[PDB]
């Protein structure tokens, strides 16, 4: 009843199943794709991608990437995607405390970017572990 | 053994028959000779055998021959002590053997009676000058096909027949059918297997194997060759296995 | 069949009445133990048993005979004892008097069993007297008629001819190898003479598997004709699966990165090995071992842990023998593994699995 | 006790042969699984490279100026090396570390300020025991190389680059091209062409002869590999994609996918090549243990016959002396 | 060494020690050529515990203090059972192998481990 | 071996070289087992180093002896 | 073979030759089953040096000119000592093993190595 | 030279008249085919040949003598 959706991580096809309404965490801001969308190619940010199974609104946990919209056949190329919820948030807070700790420790200009990416990914890890 | 050899030599010499002298374990003949020499007090030979080992053996093996009248052919069971072929009982037994048939527990278990190993069996007769160039080359091609199958069993175990090359897959199928065609129903094993038993001469043998080895009998199942003789019976069993499918 | 009570014997190396089976092994591997378990398992059957103790220590014979009297296997047993202080003549004559007694009982229409414990000691006694009579020796100073000594004795073990009385005398000689030299003189003699051989391994004995039967090298030339019809069915699957396990055993350290079927066959073999283990002087009845082989070979114990297979099987055998005597009666009277016996066994397996997962 | 210790030595050689053929067969299974992994990770990079080629053609007139395509010609250098995780490797890790020595010997001459990122276990052990080399990070094969190892490597090298500390991040790995031979290659990684084509250490577009999707087939009765050129690639067409993001920021959010995909592809190739070297080494060791077992059995039969002969001769000598 | 003579605890601990030593002896050639590192997770624990058992079987004799250069120790049966049960329980996995060499009982093993750690640190 | 043992030694040599043969045999077994070990402990490396220093010390030119105090 | 009879230089060179040959003989069975790829760097260097030594031990004989050809060579003691000092000292470490096989006087080994590399 | 007719022998193991050359191998590896080749090769040369069969089976001697007779040696 909706446009086809596929998430592709570098090694495996995650799932080739379609879901009704999808909100895309982009570099310009959260946009939602409506069925029979005109093809728009959007860049993706490290954030929260959520789906609509037409039965229950559910979230996807991705570590970044780039998504293309096709004629009801869209592709989502990511860096690392976790379908649905797989980890519980408790280990995620036990990891965010070390994340904010090692930010304080590592302050080199390259380690600046390492810890900033660690923060940007740990945050979306938690906010996708919310459900 | 000399008693049996005398009874066989009568049938050869007087009646001009072709006699088949079956010896039981010829190791126990040598062992009984070593016993009687250790009893008579003679000084033993190398690994403990009687000093008259080669001559004791020759006095038996030199009357299993072919005269102008008939021919005694002997089929002697051979036990190898300590499983080494260099012990003086096998070392002197094998100086008088012309051919060798090894019976394999593998083929006996997987139902391919007679369980003769095709590759570990030898014969000094299998030479072009003796058996004809055609017979020699078809026997060599069958041995090559079976050896390739035995080398490829592990590769097909890992990958599969769909992942081999085309010539290797054709080889694997041909070797499967050949392994199943070496089997035969016996007139003696008929009483419990039920199959009426077949006698297959050498001409029909090489003519059936030539066809199964060239690309003529490739469109047949494997179990169409199993437990038949005389490749026409294999095509008849094939037609029955195809009647089971058209029905 | 001659039931020895050891499941790994009766399924893999079956012994029949009138057959000479060799108990050959190294020292302290469990030869006397196998002999005693067979004599104790002859309790229900009307088998007159004979144990010939040749050159043993007198306290060893004392322990064996008191063990017999304790377990009640002394009412149908005779013990011929020639300890190691006896003259060589008495230790050389003792197996022949054992054979004479068993021959008396055999020709009077009774089925007998004779165990010659350490026939090697009889061979050494005969060698001693042969050397002292100044006779020409052979290999290892044995007289040239030591094979005649052993064969003239072992050929007495017969199965009579139905006009002589249908009696028989099963012979279980015991031969001790040294340093694993199966090619030694007296072991080769007895291996050539006897019907089959039953090899015991010190590596298997140390590794825990007792009785330490090396089935891959043990033979029985009598074959399945020494089994009941209920045992051949389950013994076929036991043989096939143990053979496949022996093939894949070198792959057990690489089990994780293998096919699922290969991992399944490896686990199946490694928990079929657990039901071949068996405590000393505890022989199983033929119905108990039939039910054990059935469960193990079908895979109604492919879920438990290896530290639990033996305990589960003990509880299961007790459960069946107490709750469903119809299975015992079916296997005992008809001597075949009937589909009704299969139904009773599957019901008992389900119920015992529930009762055992109740902990 | 000499014959028994001979029997035990022969038994240990039999055990050695059995375990080496087991290792050979399980290494063949793992080669097949690594090939499956490569052919499953293929289509992701296929769609990625076609998308990126089209987008760069839509961006050549533009001002893309992403740190990844940018060229910093002051030329510091960051060589990175992947090596075998586990051991015995045939001669995998030796050749890999040796070509690393060759490259650093050429580099430290020119003053290009080389440095090393070691990914394998034998590699990083070699590098810590040979402390005369600068090193940037350590990685291991305990963690699976399928996802998380390569993602961590991509993170480390991305943060190494975008903090513009070094140019010329190039990689040394060993492409599985053949069973018995696998010559390492040095491909540049980060100073990547805007088209999206992997290059060589100099950069003369060696993506032309990459020979994707190696597969294992026998030749006559022995397993070989077969490597063809082009499979299931549709790069030509590009409709109106109607971008929502910025045209340069599109490439900025895309190119890390190329980095991760190339690193993962190299890890999968070097893993398959290490397992193939292990398979051929264990085949050779099985054959050598086979001929050793044969020689041992011959020598043991000779010793047994000589022992029996000497024993009986001594016994009969004593008896005749009496 | 029969259960009815010797007690089930003694019989079972003796059986487990013998099985660990036999498994280690059978793993010997797969170690001695192919590498102790590549070993599985269960065989590494087997090798470690079997080396600890091999060291712990040794004992200084009162009559052999001229050879061992150390005082001899008498070890009762219960302390032997308890020490080997500790070793192959998995809780003494932290002591060095040489902490089990030529010690009387398992408290001497732990004291020698402590002393070795002190020598290694300062 | 020596069946007489440290009783054939002065008290100085008993004091310094009483436990040495058994520790040298244990080092020999340890060094044998560490040939097929990839990663090593620091205490194991130190024991190996001590064993090798002692093995270098054990050497003697022919007809060039040490006294008891030099041995100590 | 004593430092007082043949001198200390001869004695030390003979000792070092026998030491590397003994190390080679030790690891012979391991390198027979597994191969050279598994040895350490120092063990591989010792293997290569032991192979060069066992090739430089062979020599053409005047009485065996029919079997080998390449007529016999007489080598003094000083030349043998210098050649083995050169092999074990690591100088002649980058030339083929076959350059040492059936020659005398290691300058001939160097001549043979140059001839082999120029002939390819 | 004493030519055997076999290329390998005459090229790499040359035998002269007056030399004791041993033919050593396993069973059924040749040595009698080789001996008979050398004897059948002496047709033109002025060389007497002696062949002693010391323990062979009588059928082997029969084959050798009939081959000699047929080929004219
Ligand atoms: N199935 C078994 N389960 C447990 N222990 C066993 C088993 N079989 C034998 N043993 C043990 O093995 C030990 C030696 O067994 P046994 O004396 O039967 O072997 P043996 O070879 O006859 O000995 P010997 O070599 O002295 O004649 C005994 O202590 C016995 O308890
Ligand atoms: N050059 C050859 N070409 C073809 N066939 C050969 C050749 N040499 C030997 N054969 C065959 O090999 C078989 C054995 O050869 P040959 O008779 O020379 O060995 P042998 O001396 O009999 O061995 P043994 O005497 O130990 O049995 C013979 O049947 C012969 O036909």
């Amino acid at each position: 009843m909706t446009l086809n959706l596929c998430v592709l991580t570098p090694n495996r096809s995650i799932w080739n199943s379609e879901v009704k309404e999808i909100i895309l965490s982009t570099n310009s801001g959260q946009i939602g794709v409506l069925p029979n969308h005109a093809p728009t190619a959007t860049a993706v940010d490290i954030g929260i991608l959520r789906i609509r199974l037409n039965d229950q609104w559910l979230t996807l946990a991705l570590m970044g990437g780039f998504a293309r919209i096709g004629n009801n056949e869209i592709t989502i190329l990511v860096n690392d995607a976790e379908r649905g919820s797989d980890i519980d948030p408790q280990e995620a807070q036990q990891t965010l405390e070390i994340a904010e700790a090692n930010l304080r420790k590592a302050e080199g200009k390259r380690q600046k970017i390492e810890a900033n990416l660690a923060l940007r990914r740990a945050r979306t890890r938690v906010e996708a572990s919310n459900t | 053994g000399l008693t049996a050899l005398t009874m066989a030599e009568y049938f050869r010499d007087v009646n001009e028959q072709d006699v088949l002298l079956f010896i039981d374990n010829i190791f126990r003949f040598v062992q009984a000779g070593s016993e009687v020499s250790a009893l008579l007090g003679r000084m033993p030979s190398a690994v403990g055998y009687q000093p008259t080992l080669s001559t004791e053996m020759g006095s038996l093996q030199e009357r299993i021959t072919s005269t102008k009248e008939g021919s005694i052919t002997s089929i002697q069971a051979v036990y190898v002590p300590a499983d080494d072929l260099t012990d003086p009982a096998p070392a002197t037994t094998f100086a008088h053997l012309d051919a060798t048939t090894v019976l394999s527990r593998g083929l006996a278990a997987k139902g391919i009676y007679p369980a003769v190993d095709p590759l570990d069996s030898t014969s000094t007769m299998l030479q072009p000058r003796i058996v004809g160039e055609e017979h020699y080359e078809i026997a060599q091609r069958v041995k090559e096909t079976l050896q390739r199958y035995k080398e490829l069993q592990d590769i097909i175990a890992i990958l599969g027949l769909d992942e081999l090359s085309e010539e290797d897959r054709l080889t694997v199928a041909r070797a499967r059918k050949i392994e199943r065609f070496l089997s035969q129903p016996f007139f003696v094993a008929e009483v419990f297997t039920g199959s009426p038993g077949k006698y297959v001469g050498l001409a029909e043998t090489i003519r059936g194997f030539q066809l199964i080895l060239s690309g003529e009998l490739d469109s047949l199942p494997e179990q169409a060759f199993y437990l038949v003789g005389n490749i026409d019976e294999a095509t008849a069993k094939a037609m029955n296995l195809e009647m089971e499918s058209k029905l | 069949p001659l039931q020895t009570g050891l499941i790994a014997i009766d399924a893999m190396i079956p012994v029949g009445r009138g057959q000479r089976e060799l108990i050959i092994g190294d020292r302290q591997t469990g030869k006397t133990a196998v002999a005693t378990d067979t004599i104790l398992n002859q309790q229900g059957q009307n088998v007159i048993c004979v144990y010939v103790a040749i050159g043993q220590k007198a306290s060893s014979v004392a322990q064996v005979v008191t063990n017999f009297q304790e377990r009640g296997a002394m009412e149908y047993t005779i013990v011929v004892a020639e300890t190691a202080d006896s003259p060589a003549t008495l230790q050389y004559l003792a197996p022949y008097t054992g054979a004479a007694l068993a021959e008396y009982f055999m020709y009077r229409e009774r089925h007998t069993l004779i165990i010659y414990d350490d026939l090697s000691k009889q061979a050494q006694a005969y060698r001693q007297m042969s050397l002292l009579l100044r006779r020409p020796p052979g290999r290892e100073a044995y007289p040239g008629d030591v094979f005649y000594l052993h064969s003239r004795l072992l050929e007495r073990a017969a199965k009579l001819s139905s006009l002589l009385g249908e009696g028989s005398m099963t012979a279980l000689p015991i031969v001790e190898t040294q340093a694993g030299d199966v090619s030694a003189y007296i072991p080769t003699n007895v291996i050539s003479i006897t019907d089959g051989q039953i090899f015991l391994s010190a590596d298997l004995f140390n590794a825990g598997i007792r009785p330490a039967i090396n089935v891959g090298i043990s033979v029985s030339r009598v074959g399945s004709a020494a089994q009941i019809k209920a045992m051949k069915k389950v013994a076929g699957k036991l043989k096939l699966e143990l053979a496949q396990f022996a093939e894949l055993e070198a792959f057990a350290q690489f089990a994780s990165d293998l096919d699922k079927a290969t991992q399944n066959q490896l686990a199946r073999g490694q928990r079929l090995r657990e039901l071949l283990k068996q405590p000393q002087s505890a022989p199983l009845t033929v119905e108990e071992q039939v039910m054990t082989i059935y469960t193990g070979t079908n895979g109604y114990l492919d879920s438990l842990e290896l530290d639990q297979v033996r305990k589960y099987l003990v509880e299961l055998r007790t459960y069946v023998k107490t709750n469903k005597p119809e299975f015992q009666e079916i296997i005992s009277s008809t001597k075949t593994f009937t589909e009704e016996a299969e139904a009773l066994l599957k019901e008992a397996i389900q119920e015992q699995m529930e009762r055992f997962l109740l902990q | 006790a000499n014959l028994r210790e001979l029997r035990d030595r022969i038994g240990s050689v039999k055990n050695t042969q059995k375990i080496t053929e087991a290792m050979k067969l399980v290494a063949a299974a793992k080669v097949r699984r690594a090939q499956e992994a490569v052919v499953n990770g293929r289509p992701f990079s296929e769609t990625l490279v076609e998308v990126l080629y089209n987008m760069n053609e839509q961006l050549q007139t533009e001002d893309v100026d992403v740190p990844l395509t940018k060229i910093r010609t002051v030329k510091k250098v960051a060589l990175m090396v992947v090596t075998g995780d586990r051991g015995l490797c045939g001669g995998f890790n030796n050749m890999l570390l040796k070509k690393a020595e060759s490259r650093i010997a050429e580099l430290k001459k020119l003053g290009v300020d080389y440095t090393i990122i070691s990914i394998g276990k034998k590699g990083n052990t070699y590098f810590i025991r040979r402390p005369e080399i600068p090193v940037d990070r350590y990685f291991d094969g305990t963690n699976l190389p399928t996802a998380k190892e390569a993602q961590a490597i991509a993170d480390d090298v991305f943060s190494l680059f975008v903090s513009e500390e070094v140019d010329k991040v190039e990689m040394l790995y060993t492409k599985f091209v053949s069973l018995v031979k696998s010559d390492p290659v040095i491909h540049t990684l980060l100073p990547l062409s805007p088209k999206g084509e992997i290059c060589d250490i100099n950069g003369k577009c060696v993506d032309a002869a990459e020979d994707e999707l190696f597969r294992l087939t026998t030749k006559e009765g022995k397993l070989t590999v077969e490597r063809d050129m082009i499979k299931t690639e549709t790069p030509a067409f590009s409709p109106i994609l109607e971008f929502e993001q910025d045209p340069a920021q599109i490439l900025d959010a895309l190119l890390p996918l190329y980095l991760n995909s190339q690193i993962l592809r190299a890890l999968q190739e070097s893993l398959a090549s290490e397992l193939a070297a292990r398979m051929t080494a264990m085949s050779n060791a099985t054959d050598n243990a086979n001929e050793l077992k044969k020689t041992l059995s011959i020598n043991y039969n000779r010793a047994r016959q000589a022992k029996i002969t000497g024993e009986i001769l001594e016994i009969v000598a004593g008896a005749n002396a009496c």
